[PDB]
C-alpha cells in the first residue's frame, strides 16, 4: 500500500519561513514525478509545485503565486519530498499534501494527473500568537433517558488544530465534533458523545484535548 | 492558465439516483481531464483519469466521459459512502488546474433532532465566563432555527451557531448553538431556554434548566 506522510507543519509569522517534510513508502520512489498540491481552509484543491524523476533531470515547476517564493526538492535515497517555504504570506495558509504523480504515459497517458496522496499537514501564516484551549466539561444540568449526552467545550486557542477523543478513542461511533469558529483572535469549538445511560456515570467518561502547536493534552473526566 | 469550471458547487440525490456532475475547461484540453474525490475528513483519492479510464480499484459505477472543453462524471447509483465533494483537474498544461469542487449531499428520511442544554461549568464560573451550550443532534433536513430564551425573553447577541458535515454513516447533520454571556449577566437571570424548530414538527423541541 502507498503511504505519503507529510509534516513540519505549523504557525509561522508572514515574511517567515518554513520546511515541509514527506516520507513515501510502498512504491520505488525514485521513478516518479512528485507533487505538492494545497487546499486553503473551505477552499479547492490548488496544485503547488512538481519535481521530476532523475532521469528528467529533476525538473521543476512552480504555481504562478508561489514560483520565486517556493523551492521544491527531494531526497532519493531516503524517499522524502521537500517543500521550503519563503517570505510567506496570509495567503498560503493551507492544508499541503504530498502528492505522486501517475506512472508511465505510455499506460496512463501524457496528461498529468495525481494517483496517491497524503493526508495532509496544516500551514497557518498569521501574527497572532499560539495558545492552548481551556477544556470545560459539559455534563447535564434534569432528568435521564435511554441515552445520555455529554460533551467538552474546546475555548481560547490558536491556530487551528485540536483533537477531540473520547476515553482515548475507545468511544467512537456517536461523535460529533462541531467545526471550530474564529472568536476573533481565537478558535472555539466543542465535541459531544451520546452514551446509553447505564454507561454513565458509573463507567468513567473522559474526553482528551490535544493541541500540538502548543503541545498541550488535556483530560477531562465528566462530573454529574 | 487553463480555468476549469465545475456545473455547481452543491447537489443533493437520493440513494439508487443517478448522479451527473459537469466540467469545463477554457481551452481544449485533449482528453486529459481527471476526477477526484474528497471525503469530509479530508482523505483524497483519485476516480477517473484520461476522461473515462476508472482507476482500477474503484467502484464501475463511477465512470467518465466527454471531450474538447466539455466533460462529465457519472455516478450511476448513488451509494451511502458518496457522501464528498468531486474535484476535476485538467493535465495539458502547466499549470495542472483544478475546478472549485462539487459537495455531494445524500438525501435520506425525515429526522427530528434530540436536544440537550448543558449550564456552564463551575470551572469556567470560576474563570469569570458563562457560555450556555445546546446541541441539536442527528436531524435531517437541514435547515432548523434555534432560539434562546432568558427568563422568557428572546435573545439574539452572543449566539454562535455551528453545522456538522453530512455524517457518512446515516446523512443526518448536527449543530451546536453556544450562548457566551458574562459571568455577572449570568448571574441576574434565572431560567436559560434552548427552543429548536424543525420541519418534522409543528411544536418547538424545547430544553431548560434554571439556575436555581
Amino acid at each position: 500500500e502507498v503511504q505519503l506522510v507529510e509534516s513540519g507543519g505549523g504557525l509561522v509569522q508572514p515574511k517567515g519561513s518554513l520546511k515541509l517534510s514527506c516520507a513515501a513508502s510502498g512504491f520505488t520512489f525514485n521513478t516518479y514525478a512528485m507533487n505538492w498540491v494545497r487546499q486553503a481552509p473551505g477552499k479547492g484543491l490548488e496544485w503547488v509545485a512538481r519535481i521530476r524523476s532523475k532521469s528528467n533531470n529533476y525538473a521543476t515547476y512552480y504555481a504562478d503565486s508561489v514560483k520565486d517564493r517556493f523551492t521544491i526538492s527531494r531526497d532519493d535515497s531516503q524517499s522524502m519530498l521537500y517543500l521550503q517555504m519563503n517570505n510567506l504570506k496570509t495567503e498560503d495558509t493551507a492544508m499541503y499534501y504530498c502528492v505522486r504523480h501517475r506512472g508511465a504515459p505510455l499506460y496512463y497517458g501524457n496528461g498529468a494527473w495525481f494517483a496517491y496522496w497524503g493526508q495532509g499537514t496544516l500551514v497557518t501564516v498569521s501574527a497572532a500568537k499560539t495558545t492552548p484551549p481551556s477544556v470545560y466539561p459539559l455534563a447535564p444540568g434534569d432528568t435521564t433517558g435511554s441515552s445520555v449526552t455529554s460533551g467538552c467545550l474546546v475555548k481560547g486557542y490558536f491556530p487551528e488544530s485540536v483533537t477531540v477523543t473520547w476515553n482515548s478513542g475507545s468511544l467512537s461511533s456517536s461523535v460529533h465534533t462541531f467545526p471550530a469558529l474564529l472568536q476573533s483572535g481565537l478558535y472555539t469549538m466543542s465535541s459531544s458523545v451520546t452514551v446509553p445511560s447505564s454507561t454513565w456515570p458509573s463507567e468513567t467518561v473522559t474526553c482528551s484535548v490535544a493541541h500540538p502547536a502548543s503541545s498541550t493534552t488535556v483530560d477531562k473526566k465528566l462530573e454529574p | 492558465d487553463i480555468q476549469m469550471t465545475q456545473s455547481t458547487s452543491s447537489l443533493s440525490a437520493s440513494l439508487g439516483d443517478r448522479v451527473t456532475i459537469s466540467c469545463r475547461a477554457s481551452q481544449d484540453i485533449s482528453n486529459y481531464l481527471n476526477w477526484y474525490q474528497q471525503k469530509p475528513d479530508g482523505t483524497v483519492k483519485v476516480l477517473i483519469y484520461y476522461t473515462s479510464r476508472l482507476r482500477s480499484g474503484v467502484p464501475s459505477r463511477f465512470s467518465g466521459s466527454g471531450s474538447g472543453t466539455d466533460y462529465s462524471l457519472t455516478i450511476s447509483n448513488l451509494e451511502q459512502e458518496d457522501i464528498a465533494t468531486y474535484f476535476c483537474q485538467q493535465g495539458n498544461t502547466l499549470p495542472w488546474t483544478f475546478g472549485g469542487g462539487t459537495k455531494l449531499e445524500i438525501k435520506r428520511a425525515d429526522a427530528a433532532p434530540t436536544v440537550s442544554i448543558f449550564p456552564p461549568s463551575s470551572e469556567q464560573l470560576t474563570s469569570g465566563g458563562a457560555s450556555v451550550v445546546c446541541f441539536l443532534n442527528n436531524f435531517y433536513p437541514k435547515d432548523i432555527n434555534v432560539k434562546w430564551k432568558i427568563d422568557g425573553s428572546e435573545r439574539q447577541n452572543g449566539v454562535l451557531n455551528s453545522w456538522t458535515d453530512q455524517d457518512s454513516k446515516d446523512s443526518t447533520y448536527s449543530m451546536s448553538s453556544t450562548l457566551t454571556l458574562t459571568k455577572d449577566e449570568y448571574e441576574r437571570h434565572n431560567s436559560y431556554t434552548c427552543e429548536a424548530t424543525h420541519k418534522t414538527s409543528t411544536s418547538p423541541i424545547v430544553k431548560s434548566f434554571n439556575r436555581n
